[PDB]
């Protein structure tokens, strides 16, 4: 589980 | 069984990258789900606490200060080869050896013995990772400097949770690995489905992985595609997709209006925030350097620009009740660590903003309508991002609020920025000097520590602040003293208050997610703690 950049 | 059709809402092309360490975006991380979610190892309960029974188990020994990972005996890659101890260690190399191009270095990884010295090239191995039954065995021991209170929970960031297929990838040069077919169109995976075909930028066709150790899926296939924001509702009306993930809040009412769908929901493990560009990233020394010359160096300016936004008005107008103006960077899903005590920028205060600027010497020029300090005009570039049909309206709305406080703000290159381009701009060292304000959004790790967003060594600190108070806050949250939850709660409150006062970033929104599901589908869920969804779904 990790931090991910979201488009919205 | 059936043939399921799924989409993810995205206006940008898919960036297929099957190695967690080299993939930064939530779009592909989500699309990888049926293939194992970039080869995640551990199961959890609904509170994200590790349990036994997944692809691997983890045991903590707080006296020795170790994690011991045991891979299942029958855990295999989709070519039938064994997943081994070396595949787990190799994940660490994909992030720590700079030749692979990862943007996921962070001070959390410095807590593994030997890992810092491997990262700088002083050591040729990672001394703290060893193999009690050899490289081709199933057991890995990870030696820490100290235990951290979040280690019981997936997403803690202090030990990693995926494998990479070392024997498959070992003759691909590190610099070529991210663009190799072997990590993009033609990977090995460990999940219930394997990607039989991948169309770059567009789609994945999944079929069952016959080597999967676990519950075999009911479905014959899954197609997973991107679909634009402007085409999404029509795709549901025409039954082009059974499920669409990632849909924007502004479409929620339209989606609930549709016949033939169930609409699932969850608390989003999410934050959006406004960033200020305050420095650069030094790749040689893996450190953020807060040395950028800008009006945003003035604390009053940072705070004023936060107080001038009307986030509640925007959320009321457009979000269909799904977005709530954030008071801090820690979202409601982490209920133990939030406080109604904490006040942020969730209420517009134009009078306070103007006062702050007046007090700081940014005097209004009544001819132009903008403020100046010793002849410098208070003008900034806003790298606003492409979004839904309202994104231009919303960005111009903020520009209008900033004009009310005498700040001149203009879009980067006079337009909204495409998402993949924006990610490159944010992550590529040493960072860019040609933006001042931007908006970021995160699908957060399932443990509340934000070391992996803001620590001094992390390129994910997009504005490149480096502040002793913040660094001590971040460390205090994960310290040995924070093994008393009372102490950790107070550390989380202090961090939230200090980030709002320093105002290097401004919290924007918390959110609820929704997903429409065609009524023909059974077994789909948004419940946390569901570990076998892709094997349970059927038509």
């Amino acid at each position: 589980a990790s931090n991910s950049i979201a488009s919205g | 069984g059936g043939n399921l059709k799924v989409a993810y809402q995205s206006d940008s092309p898919m960036k297929a990258q099957w190695l967690s360490g080299l993939s930064n975006d939530a779009t592909f991380a989500t699309m990888s789900g049926p293939g194992g979610g970039q080869d995640g190892l551990f199961f959890t309960d609904s509170g994200f606490k590790f349990i036994k029974g997944g692809a691997a188990d983890v045991a903590l020994d707080k006296e020795s200060k170790t994690a011991t990972i045991t891979l299942r005996k029958d855990l295999k890659w989709s070519d039938g080869s064994e997943v081994t101890a070396k595949d787990y260690e190799f994940t660490y190399e994909t992030i720590a050896n700079p030749a692979y191009g990862s943007d996921r270095w962070t001070d959390s990884l410095a807590n593994i013995v030997g890992l810092s010295d491997y990262h700088t090239g002083k050591a040729k191995t990672i001394s703290g990772i060893t193999f009690p039954d050899g490289e081709n065995g199933k057991v890995i021991k990870v030696q820490f400097k100290e235990m951290k209170p979040g280690m019981t929970q997936s997403g803690n960031g202090y030990f990693l949770e995926t494998v990479a297929p070392y024997q498959y990838l070992k003759d691909v040069a590190p610099k070529d690995l991210a663009s190799s077919p072997k990590t993009t169109t033609k990977p090995l995976v460990t999940g219930p489905f394997k990607p039989e075909n991948v169309v770059a930028g567009e789609s994945i066709k999944y079929v069952p992985n016959p080597y999967y150790w676990g519950e075999k899926p009911k479905l014959n296939s899954i197609t997973y595609e991107v679909v634009s924001t402007a085409k999404s509702v029509a795709a549901l009306s025409s039954s082009k997709y059974d499920i669409i993930n990632g849909m924007v809040s502004s479409q929620y009412k339209q989606v609930k209006n549709l016949k033939g769908y169930k609409v699932l929901g969850q608390q989003a493990m999410y934050i959006s925030l406004m960033y200020y560009n305050l420095g650069h990233y030094d790749a040689k020394n893996s450190i953020n350097v807060q040395d950028r010359k800008t009006p945003l160096q003035d604390q009053n300016v940072r705070q004023a620009i936060g107080y001038a936004r009307n986030v509640a008005e925007v959320d009321n107008k457009f979000s269909n009740g799904l977005s709530t103006p954030a008071n801090s960077l820690i979202p409601p899903i982490f209920k133990q660590f939030t406080s109604s005590s904490v006040k942020g920028y969730e209420k517009q205060d134009l009078d306070k903003a103007n006062k702050l600027l007046d007090e700081d010497g940014w005097k209004l020029n009544k001819s132009t309508g903008y403020r100046e300090k010793d002849g410098k005009e208070l003008s900034l570039v806003y790298a606003a991002r492409v979004g839904d049909a309202n994104a231009e309206t919303i960005a111009q709305n903020y520009i209008q609020q900033w004009k009310k406080i005498g700040v001149k703000v203009s879009l980067y290159n006079g337009k909204l920025m495409e998402f993949n381009s924006w990610v490159d701009h944010m992550t590529t060292p040493p960072g860019a000097n040609d933006w001042d304000i931007t908006d970021g959004s995160w699908s957060l790790a399932s443990e509340p520590s934000q070391q992996d967003l803001f620590s001094a060594a992390a390129p994910y600190n997009f504005g490149h602040f480096n502040d002793s108070e913040i660094t001590k806050d971040l460390n205090d949250i994960d310290s040995a003293k924070s093994e008393n939850p009372t102490y950790r709660k107070a550390a989380f409150v202090k961090y939230q208050e200090d980030m709002n006062k320093k105002a290097y970033v401004i919290p924007t929104n918390f959110m609820l997610n929704y997903t429409p599901v065609n009524k023909r589908v059974v077994g789909m869920t948004l419940d946390y703690g569901a570990m076998n969804t892709w094997s349970e779904i059927g038509v």
